[PDB]
């Protein structure tokens, strides 16, 4: 047969025999291998059912939004500033963070797409004829140096990747490499940050990828707008290692596993059942 | 009541018969009969009735 | 909170129970007859809150 | 140049497609793998472990350990219900939540059959009898073990080997089922009832505890990936 | 010649006056193979004790008559070990052969449409009204279409010109059918494999097909001829088998 | 240099083709046609075997 | 990279082309198929199957079953007109409506014969003989018997086998004829005609019924896909 | 002769003979093969007419729309909501509903194409700068967790597909395998919903293809707009089983196949013809 | 791996090539060309074979 | 994807090109030709036969 390709029923008939299929121990630590042809009489029909969209490729190889990045043409305040900034980490949103921890330690390449969308800010007025504006994404490793504010050469991208976007067009998309210094990804680190058992605990120290710095390369707009840049990561070339446990209770905080506890599961009434 | 349905169709070879011209309140499962133009004539394998459906629309007027 | 579950509708002798929509809280059901049989009751009913626990609003025909 | 034309399509933001884009750091050197043991190639490899089931959920034990623990005692007539649920595993909320829940939520179809592995957990010296059935959904619950005993059963004895396998089989007219319950593709009512009893000696505590453990066989197959309904956000976390 | 004879089971049924037999979309029964199958358990198969021809009831051919629909295997649903082993059963797989029969005379005229018309999803009479699961199929007696539109409440659509489904009625002949036509004909017979897009299905919330004669040319006769002439279905399952046995519905 | 490998078709033209562009790997398409699997890891994590007939103690 | 250039027809959406497209559920495992019988490979398959046809429309018979039926009965003059209607298997009242009619009506040309085959569905004592005539659409409608005796006509005779076939040939100018008609590509007009009488012995009723079937032949052939005008609607349903 | 080609007239003379090709029997349910040279003479004409466009790719393969989905950018009701939805389902339109109950059983690749366009909604001014709008279409499969709002985190697209459009491109198109869970997509469906025949008659109980939530990724508008998505359905790799009457009388609801009595064609004045 | 087939002209430089680029195969063209037919389960559905020129009964 | 650049000269409707484009009616039969009398293949063929040329134009 193919791979991925389930395996088929084979005949049986009515047994008398010492041979016990279905009486075993789970004391032993092992999940059973009783075919349905072993407790029952069965037919032999031929399974052509693939396990293809059960892959780590297949499973994890779609693109989830994990920020939304706001800034704007006029700063109001340091959280709608002309700038903006995003510590890179997985963990802000709740549907791609709980893919990345059914499996303890990962390994793959990475494939990013922005989707930019500009709205006009609200004001007394709003008729302007606008040049479609253009948006700078620049990547600074760990430890380069930070733009502090606009209008700053910190922006010049000397060696920094940078990406360039006029609005209208196909999103952008660029790929990443393997960019870790182990040899998989920790999703889980239960340990410490510091050799005296102290300092910050968890997966927090383990997660050095950089920044990711969003500007409006267009200087002015006579009536300010205000952009959200969505980021899409997506897997690819998957490795996964060591299975966990998928989690039960919502998250709180986007560096601490911290939990409310919760029930295992949804309540009932009664036990057992009741019709004729 | 308070939902009532349009004015039905505009029919080029159909028109409403009393009372239903004069009427702007139709609610749901309302029916209306057609009576055509004097250039016409009535076709007999059709029914000349239209009904307010649930979601304030019109059944599917064929010519009649 | 999730929804609350009426009572089980039971069933009608000589007669058909359509429960397109659970027994839980604002579900509609509906009652018929069979074939020469006439139906005493409402046609169709529906759970609303009486209080503190979830009842039929109407009981059910028997039929006829 | 060459003459192309743009099909539609263009221009767009497929989430689930596939294609080649130029990489930002180009020539990077990764760093070489190692052996780390416990590779996982397939969520079908998690699928197929075992996992104890919170039958006894009723009513408010889900805040215990009391959830796991389905209890049977000496009883004073056979034939009696030890528990009951639904066979909708990633739906009904006695399995939902297990690890054939948790997987299964995030798919829309599955096929294949099951098992359920049991565990006496009570005194050496006590013995007892199950009749474990799974009945199709045609005919509704069977309400007695009378009317348990003509579909699929399984009489599990109580002696040194203290598990038995009753394999949930695959019977329905449609290749596949729905994770998410539809009354087309509804798939039948896993019981226990007391064959005999539990008879013990002397000087041995009543109340005993069976666990249940649910997985699947070598032919378990899921489809139509989506995302689950088990966590929920409203804001983005900092 | 124009002689032939049907055995099956323990019972068999001859013929005189036989046009030919219309085996469905040219597909003879048979049984579910290894790689058509869905459902893992051992089928049973019962040869002789549910292969047979079981006999309906006989309706009255009036000389204002407009047609009658029987519903398979829900018209079937209490006759021998067939409504035995449709109830301890989930599953069900099985193909017919359907016999109507109806002799008059040389000196009457008529012509029935007899077809068999799978998944025949039949319309509301009173629209918003969901119909009744009686009034489109009881267990042994037929149906009737009606002569002009019905205004029923809770049945369904009975004017026969329109055949129930919506479709124009003599657009029925793409379904495997015959005629019985009393200048020539007597008996017309068909045989039906199952048709469906699954293996095997319920058999209780699923009418595999519906057999519908109608009338086309209607009968007259002198007034001192017989004013009765019947009309006999006599239908018979064929490489029957069933799946998933628990206990009895159909609940 | 052309690869032509199978496409994903149902079981009772049927090929594609695959030219790598960019110099890195990284740069790929995804690796969808994958579907080894072993799971007696996790099945059966034993030292001693256990044959399904034979009794476990 | 590669100079391209685009060509007239970029971002467009052509309502009838064909053009790859990235699928959104990749390597998805499609349920296998099964031998369902009765398949349809063409629309041709299904036009060359009979249908009853209700040349009795008048007036008003369009609301019972008397539409189908032509009415024979003992004539006083041999000669007579049965029936009689314009052959446009698309247009024309009598054929538009039929199993014929509603394929032919999606498209805009039809080729090749076709075929009339009759039933007489009277009593089995009498006896009839009828002239059906097809004739060329040059000198209009043929009068009376002897003005329709000179195109193509079959002389049916009702025996033992009653049923009898005029096979409607294909003679014209044009390769192809318009489904809805008009005067450059008309094709005709059929006729039917008592040829002796209807004899019948006493004590048997007076008015019989023929059932008329049309039907395509080995040669017909369709082109130029439209939308039917059959099916209209104003509002989306709910 | 090449495939698809229809026959051609062999010759043919006047007979004098027992055989009788004309003759025959309905009676039989028997459709008669008279070749033209049978029942008359004929030359001998070769047919290089080919059957190309009545196969059912050829037939099906033009694509048809199925839905009208309005929605836009400052919600008035929940008609017009800042998102909307569409249960899927290809019984809302009357002309690809037809094509498609013309057989019983169907199994038919699909590939959807979403034609959007915007249009200013009336107020008392209009003039403003607006920035290209951005439409996002996720498909929900049965069961998931649909939007109950906009700026609401089930729009992250972390496993369901989504496609993004930014206006002025061309449309965008997706391919969808055989999605069903039998063997063919049932049309028809006689029978009822539950076990005891009750619930829900016909194809409403076996259509379970998902959803499909439409909403605009802009935030704000300063005059707001109102978009219309129409959906383009076309079945490609096409078989279809068990062929139908096509359907008479025109259709009422689109889950039921009710609909009102008509007369079987149209009606003439006299069954016969009169001219000399 | 391309793939050279025949154009569709009348009957009284003919060719075209396609290129498979997704790893699927709900990801194809249309199948225009499949133009193989059998009317005979509807034309003729019968269990005894009836010649044309014989009588039916 | 593959790595294009448009050149100058795209999207334009340059009125005297030859480029192919999608058929609006796929699979389409056309007719048979016949043998017609009197083919042109050139217009160089109508340019040498005779025509009578008016010489005589004065006046009116
Ligand atoms: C021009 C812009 C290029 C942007 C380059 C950014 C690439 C860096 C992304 C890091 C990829 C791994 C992300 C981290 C995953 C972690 O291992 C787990 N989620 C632990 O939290
Ligand atoms: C990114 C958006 C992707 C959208 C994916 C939608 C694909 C689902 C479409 C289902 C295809 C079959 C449609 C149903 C046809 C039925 O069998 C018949 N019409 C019965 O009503
Ligand atoms: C990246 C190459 C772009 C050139 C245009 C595409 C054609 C590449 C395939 C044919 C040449 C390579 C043959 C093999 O290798
Ligand atoms: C998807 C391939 C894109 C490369 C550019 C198109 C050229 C492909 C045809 C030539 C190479 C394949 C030869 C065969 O196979």
């Amino acid at each position: 047969r193919a791979v991925g390709r389930v395996a088929d029923t084979v005949a049986s008939g009515p047994v008398n025999t010492e041979q016990i299929p279905a009486l075993t121990a789970v004391e032993t630590g092992h999940t059973s291998q009783v075919v349905p042809s072993d407790t029952m009489q069965t037919r032999h029909v031929i399974n052509y059912h693939t396990r293809s969209e059960s892959s780590i490729e297949n499973f994890m190889g779609r693109a989830a939004c994990v920020y939304i990045a706001q800034y704007a043409t006029e700063k109001v305040n340091d959280e709608l500033d002309r700038y903006t900034n995003w510590e890179i980490t997985t963990r802000q949103v709740a549907q791609l963070r709980r893919k990345l921890e059914m499996f303890t330690y990962m390994r793959f390449d990475l494939e990013i797409t922005f989707v930019i969308t500009s709205s006009q800010r609200t004001s007394t007025t709003y008729a302007s004829d606008s040049p479609p504006l253009t948006h700078q994404v620049m990547y600074v490793p760990p430890g380069g140096p930070i733009p502090k504010s606009y209008e700053d050469f910190a922006w010049q991208t000397s060696t920094n990747p940078s990406v360039f976007w006029t609005e209208g067009n196909a999103p952008p998309r660029m790929s990443i490499p393997f960019m870790s210094v182990g040899n998989a990804y920790c999703n889980f680190y239960d340990g410490w940050s510091h050799f005296s058992q102290s300092g910050v605990y968890g997966y927090t120290t383990l997660n050095n990828m950089g920044h990711l710095y969003f500007r409006h390369v267009n200087k002015s707009t006579a009536y300010p707008v205000n952009s959200v840049a969505r980021v899409y990561f997506k897997p690819k070339h998957v490795k996964a290692w060591v299975p966990r446990a998928p989690r039960l209770c919502p998250y709180l905080k986007a560096r601490n596993v911290n939990f409310n506890v919760q029930g295992v599961t949804e309540s009932r009434n009664k036990i057992t059942l009741d019709r004729s | 009541c308070n939902r009532s349905c349009e004015v039905p169709t505009r029919l080029n070879s159909a028109s409403l018969k009393q009372p239903y011209i004069t009427q702007n309140y139709f609610p749901v499962g309302t029916v209306v009969e057609y009576e055509c133009r004097p250039g016409y004539r009535r076709e007999p394998s059709l029914s000349p009735k239209l009904t307010c459906l649930q979601n304030l629309k019109w059944s599917t007027a064929v010519e009649f | 909170c999730k929804k609350k579950s009426c009572p089980n509708p039971g069933e009608i002798r000589n007669g058909q129970i359509d429960v397109p929509g659970g027994i839980l809280f604002g579900a509609t059901i509906s009652f018929s007859c069979n074939t020469g049989y006439k139906l005493f009751g409402s046609t169709s009913s529906f759970c609303l809150i009486s209080g503190s626990s979830v009842q039929w609003s109407d009981p059910l025909p028997e039929c006829r | 140049g060459l003459p192309t034309m743009n099909t539609p399509g263009s221009t767009q933001f497929l989430t689930s497609d596939d294609f080649q884009s130029p990489s930002a750091m180009p020539q990077f050197d990764v760093t070489p793998e190692i052996q780390i043991p416990g590779q996982v190639r397939n969520l079908m490899e998690i699928a197929e472990v075992d996992s104890v089931v919170p039958v006894n959920n009723t009513e408010g034990h889900v805040n215990s350990m009391e959830a796991y623990r389905i209890p049977v005692r000496p009883q004073t007539s056979s034939g009696e219900q030890v528990f009951g649920f639904q066979l909708q595993p990633g739906h009904d909320s006695v399995l939902k939540h297990t690890l054939l829940g948790e997987i299964l939520n995030y798919y829309a179809n599955w096929s294949g059959s099951m098992k359920l592995t049991f565990m006496y957990c009570g005194a050496a010296m006590a013995t007892g009898k199950f009749l474990i059935a799974y009945s199709p959904p045609g005919a509704g619950v069977p309400g007695s073990r009378r009317d348990a005993m003509l579909g699929t059963h399984v009489i599990w004895d109580v002696g040194l080997q203290s598990s038995c396998v009753l394999c949930v089989p695959w019977i329905s007219q449609t290749n596949y089922r729905y994770v998410t319950s539809d009354a087309y593709t509804d798939a039948g009512y896993i019981t226990c009832w007391y064959q005999t009893s539990i008879v013990t000696p002397p000087d041995i505590p009543t109340t005993s505890t069976i666990l249940c453990f649910v997985s699947a066989c070598n032919d378990f197959s899921v489809r139509l990936l989506r995302d689950t309904p088990f966590i929920t956000q409203q804001a983005l976390f900092q | 010649d124009r002689v032939r004879s049907i055995t099956l089971g323990n019972s068999t049924i001859t013929t005189q006056e036989c046009a030919n037999v219309v085996v469905g979309y040219g597909v003879w029964p048979t049984y579910l193979s290894d790689h058509e199958a869905t459902a893992v358990d051992q089928p049973t198969q019962p040869d002789v004790a549910t292969c047979r021809f079981y006999t309906l009831e006989s309706v009255k051919w009036e000389s204002s008559s407009a047609g009658w629909w029987w519903k398979f295997p829900e018209a079937l649903s209490d006759m021998g070990l067939f409504g035995q082993n449709m109830q301890y059963h989930y599953l069900g797989r099985t193909g017919y052969t359907i016999h109507v029969q109806c002799n008059a005379s040389k000196f009457h005229q008529g012509c029935l449409l007899v077809v068999c018309v799978p998944e025949a999803e039949m319309g509301a009479a009173t629209t918003d009204h969901a119909f009744n699961h009686t009034k489109l199929s009881n267990i042994g007696q037929a149906m009737e279409f009606s002569a002009k539109k019905s205004t029923d409440q809770t049945g369904p659509q009975t004017a026969v010109h329109n055949a129930g489904m919506g479709v124009a009625v003599g657009n029925l002949t793409i379904f495997p059918h015959q005629w019985i036509n009393l200048r020539t004909n007597n008996s017309a017979t068909i045989v039906m494999p199952y048709i469906n897009s699954v293996p095997m299905d319920n058999m209780y919330r699923h009418y595999n097909f519906t057999l519908m004669v109608i009338p086309f040319a209607k009968l007259e006769h002198s007034p001192q001829a017989s004013t009765y002439v019947p009309i006999t279905v006599t239908v018979a399952p064929m490489c029957a088998e069933y799946n998933g046995l628990r206990l009895a519905g159909h609940q | 240099g052309a690869q032509v490998s199978t496409q994903k078709t149902g079981a009772h033209i049927i090929h594609y083709t695959n030219i790598n562009y960019y110099k890195d790997s990284a740069s790929n398409s995804l690796n969808r046609q994958d579907f080894t699997q072993d799971p007696s890891k996790f099945t059966e994590p034993v030292k001693d075997v256990m044959i399904k007939t034979l009794p476990a103690l």
